[PDB]
Parts: structure tokens; C-alpha cells; sequence
């Protein structure tokens, strides 16, 4: 539980895409040189209020969240502490940090997970379970649905170099973890792009804030 | 005249002018109708005055009433005779000098 | 019949940044002291926990004298003179005007740091108004299990029913400290030692030890295993729960051993039923 | 005949604040003076330990002259004029009056710290803001493991029976005068050394030693085995139980060693009930 | 004469200028008609004194105050002997001496 910790800071600025994993990612490593190779860190999806254009306004409780191992605070604290970054033309700046626990809960959700190579819904599934059977964890998976009930995707904009890339992903809740089970599963996650703002795993209650809009 | 005398007696004034201010500390602590408490007061610092065990006993109680007392103008004009009279001379006769100043704070009021 | 509960509880693993001291002179250092085999281990003052056990009775009703605004952070007296007979809090832990000047019932040692102290300092960077300055300061933090034990003088009580909660608000902890509390470090205990007996005489003050502090397995030490086993410790009047009994039961010979016959249980909740019920039959609830 | 019992006693491990001298501002300094080897120890006042053992006899039902209140905090006596026929308080520890002034049964010894007392002082703070004359305080505390020696002439006792629940008392000893709600200390011992005997010649004064400093190792000095092993204090008339036992017995050539002959009990309680076995014998009781 | 009590008496004078230095610092803090904490400043130096626990605590003290206090010309021409004669003599020693220099730094100002 409290060996791993939930970097959080009061982020504000101008409003973001509503698929700014990469922006996001880029300018954090931009200022930020050791995060571009540290391993077991990860990033929360950024609250707010969205807009009519797939853009998101930055409230109050809007706040960056990372993901990390105790043992790398250090690491990254120097680099992000008051600390100011800029997306494209948009200027965003970093308070104090704040930490916060990993705690337990009897279900936990992911926005938006990504396993290479797996498109539908039934293999996505399949692959989630054998990455959940790999972490020795136990549960039942569910994907969060749309309004028409349609299983939901979500869609990571890479725009490495010129080009820019598209990998899909699927919204997965899974429940009856048992704590320690859930603990593990919030710390792993599944899909491997947390770095890329989406493989971290969250209590159940915002899976119903996402599904409601 | 024998200048240890005369050390003597500036020890005395500022071991009185450092009960003159822990006293003007104590009227401003009490507060309403209340009496203030001096002969309470006394009787405690003669107390703890009679009670030590050599050394450090009584010598740090020396130096904390001291600086408890705050400002005070004759242990500024000499230094360094008073403060080798405290850290020399054997601790008894600083206790029985303290003990005196007690009783002779109060020709001041 | 006087009536005595005793126990020895402890944490779980993780961060602990709790109780600083005077901070000499950039580095919120962590509460330390000397402790078995003489190396320095981090410890949680008493008045903490105590404190913490007061804000949980004042959330869930429990008529509290001290009312912890949460807000402005002052305590309000909810009546100037203290009453015992008709407070939850007056009633437990006692008051001192400086009256009645209660004694309290619950008596209370500091937490203990399973494994001692190393090192596990923290880069901390408080602001400055000085044009937007960020200047770096130390915090000591400790990665541990906290252990402590604590005492109840059932019959010092006033109104007897009100040991039933305290044991709920040691099972149902707040956060300790609050602000200072920088990692958010539980004190809902993961295993207990619990003796409820009629005598004053009591054993178990610090059983949980472990060492080693490569693991986090926090094992029994031998001594408690040793009382238990001579004939001392009453295995009818022992209570043992958490995951310590998960360890316990699978080493060899706990069929045989004294300490089978003791009440043990996996689930603390089941400990927790069981032992309520004990006294609300020994003090006719 | 004459018979007397001596004993040295060790308490427990753990965190202790028990006497206090003067406060000099802000600091409750625990009682400390120098001891064996020139380092200054904590002690634990002998009048405090006696004030225990009236309160354990008051508990326990009994008759006492002294009746500690436990609510006005005073003390009351049943009668003014003193009776050590029918009390068990006047009879065992005296009275002076300033009558009879009697002498006293018990005679104990000031409890010594096992451990040299080094630092370790306590912060004390409140809630918040609004802080007042009251609002920071400093406590001493001590890591260690009391030990003192005690005495008693039974063929003074008015009553020879009084002399077990006095034992009884000794094993199930109630808190003994400190900061109990901060700092709560076990006093029941774990280790003892007693002597049945008929001489005023008391040996086995304090002999429980530390391995380690800053440690809880408690082993027994070596001019007292010297002592057993040389031929004086005869084995028969000495009584051991307590957790020292199980270092006694890990000892090399232990039985070839006159402690061997000693009775020694693993078990505290068993000791006790043979110890008070051989007494009932000894006194016609 | 008696070369400790010279070593004692810069150690006085050295007190006193790391808390001038002290003092001038708070001065520089406040600001507009406020009184600037002096004698608040005082009782929180002197309690802090007081509040040691033998060797390494109050020596940190001790070297954190001196560092505070600024650039210290006497320590500055008087490193060794200070050196040595705070890492030597018993800690409550020198905290009698450091309360004594509390009380005796009021001549400067």
C-alpha cells in the first residue's frame, strides 16, 4: 500500500486535448531528463471539466499525478518541484508536490489500456486476463461501454517525429480483487504504457464518473 | 578596595537586578484580581536555591535565572570578572552570595 | 472483579514521517532513541495515538468535551467543568485543570520501529516569497512497522460499556498526527495481541519483533513464545489475530504447543466479535 | 526463629518515566544519579514501589488503614491511631505518627536502571494555535529494565500469614507511580533471585548485569555466581525464576556448577508456589 | 593569564557576536511598526539551550547557532582554540558558558 506512492501537483493552465498522453509525456521529459528512463513510473489521466472540443478545462481540482516507487523520489523531485513546463504554445506550471497512497478498494478501473496487437474487444480481453494471470492477481473483467452499451475505445496520438502513430485501446474494470490483490494490480497495471498516460489503474468510482459522460 | 570584594558585590547587584526581572516578569504573566505571587515566588527560588548537588546542580540554575532576569546593566559594565567568578570559586560560596542577594534584593523595593 | 486488558498491536508496512522533532536546523528529523541490541529506531509519541483515538470518538457521536474543529484547528471545551459520568472522553482518558483531575483508564506506550532506523532521508523543497524561490530542506523518513502497547483499567471506567468503542477506534484509527503525516501512514493494526485478564501483572508489552530489516515479515520474538510456553500467559486468556497467525499456524508443532490453545483467530473482525462478547459477559453489558 | 527473605528483582524492558525530580522549566528529568562504572543511571523511588504494594493490597480486598481514593486523588485512614494487629498496611510497612512508630516488615531498596540513561526527552505540544503557558512541555524517558533489592524480617510481621499476599503482590505488582497515560510501564517482574533464610547476612544484593549497553541482554553479574560458586549462599536457601533461567541453563557445566543445586524455576508461578510452600512449612502456617 | 579561562572568555565574546549576528537577521525579517521579537527571541534561544540530551545534541546546536549567527571575526581569528575547547570539556559545561554569554551579550547594545 504505502510502499508505493501517487506523486500529485496542482496543475494549472491553459485547457489540453483530451488525448494528450504524448504532449504530456514530452514536455515532462523536456524538464525533466530522468524520466525518460525510469521503469516503474507511471501517470495519472488529468481532471477537469471537458469542452464541446475534445479539449479539457483545468479546474480546480485538476492535478498532474505520477505514479512511483519511494525508492526514485529523489530522482524526480528536483526536477518538478515549482517547476514549469510548456505544451506546444500553452504554458503550464507545478506547485509543491503533495503525496498520496496507493489504497485498496473492492473494484478498480483503467481509462484507457493498450496491449500491442490486439484490436477487438473479445482478444483484448483474452490478453488482459493472461497479463492478469502473469501479476498472480485474481478477478473478473469487465470493459466499460458507451451509452449505446458498445464497448468504449480510447485513442493515443503519438506524434513521434513527423509522422504520427495510432494504438486504440479498450476502458477496463475489473472487480473482487481482494486488497492485497488490488494493491498489486493499482502498482503493475496492465498494458505497459503508463509512462504513456495510460496503463494506471483507479478505484471503481471513476469509472462511473467516465461512464456517465 | 581587594578588588575579589568588589567583584563580590557586583555579583550581588546582578544577581538582584535578575530577580527584579523575573519579578516584573511574573506581574505581567499574572493577570485580573488575582494577587500576584511574590512571597510564593521567594520562598520557591529559596528553595530550589538550598536544593543542588554540586557543579552542574545549581550552576546551570545560576545561569538560567540569570538569563531569566533578561537586561541587566551591572553585569554588563564587567565581563570578564564576573564571568570568571562564576566559573571559577567553589559553588557553596556563590550559594551563600545568591542567598544574601535574596535577602538584600529588597532594599531595591 | 478487576478487570485488565492489555495489548500489544501493530501496523503495517510503509513510510512513516509522523512526529519530527525540533528540526535543528533544515531536517524534519524523525523521532529516534535507543532500542534492543542498541541501534537507533524511530519511534510515534503516545499522545498521538491518544489523540487520534479522541478525534475518532468525537466523529461518531460519543459526547467529547474536546471538539477538534477540523477547520480553524482549536479544541472547544463543550463545558468548562469536567464530567466524567456524562463524556466518553473525560471518562477515558482522563483531564487535569490545574478539580477532579481523573486518573484515565487507558494507559499508553510510544510506537516502536519494528526495524531500527538507517538512513531513507527525503528531498523536500518548501517555497519562498523571496520572487518565487524554492529553497531545499531534509526530512527524515522511516519505512517500518509501528508497534505499541497500551493498557485498560476496565473497572476505572465510569460507565463500563464504554470500553466497546475504544476497542473500534483502535481497530478504525484516524490519521495520526494529520499534517505532518506526509506519507499517509495507516494505524489501523494488521495484527494484535490481545490479554484480557483480571490481574496486574502483565506480560506481552513489546512480543512483536522481527528484525532483519531486509524483510518486512515481522515475526514474534522468541521471549513471548517462551512465556506462552512455560505456563505464564494463560492460553485462555490470550487473544491473537492478523496476519501474524497466518505465520503462526503453518510452523510445526502449533498443534501440540501451548499456544494453539489460545484464542487465535485469522480475521481480526472475528477477534475483535469474540472478545466483545467476552466482556460484555464478564461486566454483565 | 528468626527467618528472612531477601530478593533481587528485574522488571521488564520497555519505556519508563516513573519519578521525576524537580522540573526544571519545561523537562519532567527522571530521577538519575551516578551508579556501578561511573555513568549516571535513572532510579525508580523505593517509596514508590511500597506505595504500589499498599495499592495492591488495598485492591485485592484486605484490610488497609491507608485507603487510596482513586477519585479525590487524597488519601483516608479508617482509623487515627494506628493498629498493626488487624491491618495489613501497618503491620507490613509501619506508620509514624510525630504512639508505637512500629519499624516496618518491608524494607526495599531504590530501583536501579539496568541500562546507563543517557538522552531520550519527549516533545509535548497541543492541538493548535491559542497556545498558552501550558502548550509546550518536555518529558524524560528511559529504554531500560528496572532492578532493585528488597528485604523483609517475617518474624517481625504481627501476623506470619500476611507474608504471601505480600509475594502475591511482589508477582502481580499494580503501576507504580508515573506517567502512566504517556508512558505505560509493566512493573511485574521477570526475573528473580530470592533467599530463604535465617541469617541478617543478605548477599544476592542487585547481580542482574548488562551484556550491553543500550541493550536488553540482563545476564547475572559474575561476583554473584562467583559468589554461589565459592560456597557462601547455600544453593538450598536459593530461589531463581524468571527469564534469567533459560541464560542460567544455556551456561556451560551448569550442573556441575552449585547453582545446579539452587532451585530454579523456568516458570514464575511454579516457583512462587513452592517458595511459599516451603514458607507455609516454615512458619507452621 | 590562565590560558583556559582566555579560551572560555573568546568563547563568551564569540557567543555573543554569532548572536548579534542572530539579532540583526530577525531585525532585517520584520518590517513597519511591529516590535520585533527580542526578548521572545531570548526565552527561545534560552529553552532551546536548555533542551539537550548530551553530546551530539546540542553540539549540532551549538555549530547550527554559530552558523547562523553570520561570520564570526573572533572564531575567525580563533578557529583552533575554539575547535578544541568545544570538542573537549563536558557539554554542560559548555552550555553554562553559552548561558552565560546569553546574559552578557547586552553591553554591545
Amino acid at each position: 500500500s504505502e510502499e508505493y506512492v501517487d506523486l500529485t501537483f496542482k496543475l494549472r493552465g491553459a485547457p489540453i486535448p483530451l488525448d494528450n498522453g504524448y504532449l504530456t509525456y514530452a514536455a515532462l521529459s523536456r524538464i525533466c531528463p530522468p524520466l525518460h528512463e525510469l521503469k516503474s513510473i507511471g501517470i495519472h489521466p488529468i481532471a477537469g471539466i471537458p469542452t464541446r472540443n475534445n479539449l479539457l478545462e483545468l479546474t480546480a481540482q485538476s492535478r498532474l499525478k505520477i505514479r512511483i516507487y519511494h525508492q526514485q523520489i529523489p530522482l524526480i523531485y528536483p526536477y518538478l518541484a515549482g517547476q514549469a513546463f510548456h505544451i506546444g504554445q500553452n504554458f503550464y506550471q507545478l506547485d509543491i508536490p503533495d503525496y498520496k497512497p496507493l489504497i485498496s478498494s473492492e473494484s478498480v478501473y483503467s481509462r484507457l489500456v493498450i496491449i500491442k496487437g490486439f484490436q477487438d474487444s473479445t482478444n483484448f480481453i483474452e490478453a488482459v486476463q493472461r497479463q492478469m494471470d502473469n501479476l498472480g492477481i485474481q478477478g473478473k473483467i469487465e470493459l466499460l461501454t458507451r451509452q449505446d452499451g458498445t464497448p468504449q475505445r480510447r485513442q493515443l496520438t503519438i506524434n513521434k517525429e513527423g509522422k504520427q502513430f495510432k494504438v486504440r485501446g479498450f476502458g477496463v474494470k475489473i472487480s473482487e480483487l481482494n486488497p492485497e490483490d488490488s494493491l498489486t494490480l493499482q502498482e503493475q497495471g496492465i498494458g505497459g504504457k503508463r509512462k504513456m498516460m495510460c496503463g494506471i489503474f483507479v478505484p471503481a468510482t471513476r469509472s462511473k464518473e467516465e461512464e456517465e459522460t | 578596595n581587594s578588588e575579589e570584594d568588589k567583584q563580590y558585590l557586583i555579583f550581588i547587584k546582578v544577581f538582584q537586578q535578575a530577580m527584579k526581572g523575573n519579578f516584573a516578569k511574573i506581574y505581567a504573566k499574572t493577570e485580573e484580581g488575582k494577587d500576584p505571587p511574590i512571597k510564593k515566588k521567594v520562598e520557591r527560588l529559596r528553595a530550589e536555591l538550598n536544593y543542588c548537588y554540586d557543579e552542574l546542580s545549581f550552576k546551570e540554575y545560576l545561569s538560567d535565572f540569570l538569563v531569566r532576569g533578561g537586561l541587566n546593566k551591572y553585569f554588563n559594565e564587567h565581563q570578564e570578572e564576573i564571568a570568571l567568578l562564576i566559573k571559577k570559586s567553589p559553588w557553596q560560596e556563590i550559594r551563600i552570595w545568591s542567598l544574601l542577594a535574596i535577602a538584600s534584593y529588597k532594599p531595591k523595593d | 472483579p478487576n478487570y485488565y486488558l492489555y495489548g500489544t498491536v501493530l501496523t503495517r508496512y510503509g513510510l512513516a514521517s509522523l512526529n519530527h522533532d525540533i528540526r535543528r536546523g533544515n531536517k524534519t528529523i524523525l523521532q529516534k532513541g535507543y532500542w534492543n541490541n542498541g541501534k537507533i529506531h524511530s519511534f510515534v509519541g503516545s499522545s498521538a495515538i491518544r489523540w487520534a483515538l479522541r478525534f475518532y470518538l468525537q466523529k461518531q457521536g460519543y459526547l467529547v468535551n474536546r471538539v477538534w474543529d477540523e477547520e480553524e484547528h482549536i479544541n472547544r471545551l463543550t463545558s468548562e467543568d469536567f464530567d466524567p459520568e456524562k463524556f466518553y472522553d473525560d471518562d477515558i482518558f482522563g483531564f487535569a485543570l490545574l478539580p477532579n483531575q481523573r486518573m484515565g483508564a487507558l494507559g499508553m506506550n510510544m510506537a516502536v520501529s519494528l526495524t531500527p532506523y538507517d538512513g531513507a532521508v527525503k528531498l523536500g523543497a518548501k517555497s519562498g516569497r523571496e520572487k518565487d524561490s524554492t529553497s531545499l530542506h531534509f526530512t527524515e523518513y522511516h519505512a517500518t512497522r509501528y508497534q505499541y502497547y497500551f493498557g485498560i483499567d476496565a473497572t476505572h471506567l465510569k460507565d463500563f460499556s464504554r470500553i466497546l468503542p475504544m476497542i473500534d477506534g483502535i481497530m478504525n484509527l484516524p490519521k495520526v498526527g494529520g499534517s505532518s503525516n506526509i506519507f499517509n501512514y495507516p494505524f489501523c493494526p494488521d495484527s494484535l495481541v490481545f490479554q484480557w485478564t483480571n490481574h496486574f501483572a502483565s506480560y506481552i508489552s513489546y512480543c512483536f519483533e522481527y528484525c532483519d530489516p531486509k524483510s518486512k515479515e515481522a515475526k514474534l520474538s522468541q521471549e513471548f513464545i517462551d512465556e506462552v510456553e512455560c505456563g505464564q500467559i494463560d492460553p485462555s486468556k490470550l487473544w491473537i489475530g492478523g496476519t501474524i497467525v497466518k505465520d503462526l499456524q503453518q510452523l510445526d508443532n502449533f498443534e501440540s504447543s501451548p499456544l494453539n490453545k489460545a484464542h487465535i483467530y485469522r480475521n481480526r473482525n472475528e477477534m475483535i466479535e469474540a472478545l466483545k462478547t467476552v466482556i460484555k459477559r464478564d461486566l454483565g453489558l
